[PDB]
């Protein structure tokens, strides 16, 4: 039987696994291709990702004009 | 020292703006709470400055305001 210290304790311990690496909102993944057009500041972000990934930022300016 | 010219976040360029601010980490701060403050006039409200662009965003009027000598900063 996992204890409440066996909740702490291990790889799969509290302080370990589920406190170092967590999953995050306002984050995506997606597979890198080359863009030599852009600037070195600038990246390529896939339209149908952005829309999403800005959705509330777009959302805003979308409610702030008619 | 010619880059010809900066454009979109590059602008303005950061080595005139390590000259205003202590260090890049307080600037950070400097342009941050500038901006939370920016954000907050269109809702302390003073500013923004500098004539600001039409569609432009805080972060940019802020980094520009420091870069034009208009803001001084207290180190705590």
């Amino acid at each position: 039987l996992k204890s409440l210290s066996d909740l702490l304790k291990g790889k799969q311990g509290r302080f370990r696994q589920n406190l170092l690496g967590k999953r995050v909102d306002y984050s995506g993944r997606s597979v890198i291709v080359v863009g030599p057009q852009l600037k070195l500041h600038q990246c390529g972000l896939p339209k149908l990702m952005a829309l999403e990934l800005f959705k509330p930022f777009v959302m805003k300016r979308l409610v702030d004009l008619n | 020292s010619a880059y010809d010219t900066p454009l979109g976040i590059t602008n303005p360029p950061i080595d005139e703006l390590l000259s205003r601010a202590s260090s890049k980490y307080a600037l950070v701060i400097y342009a941050a709470k500038r901006a939370r403050q920016i954000n907050d006039y269109y809702n302390e409200y003073v500013g923004p400055l500098v004539e600001p662009g039409l569609q432009e965003k805080p972060l940019s009027i802020a980094l520009r305001e420091i870069h034009g000598d208009l803001l001084e900063h207290t180190e705590g």
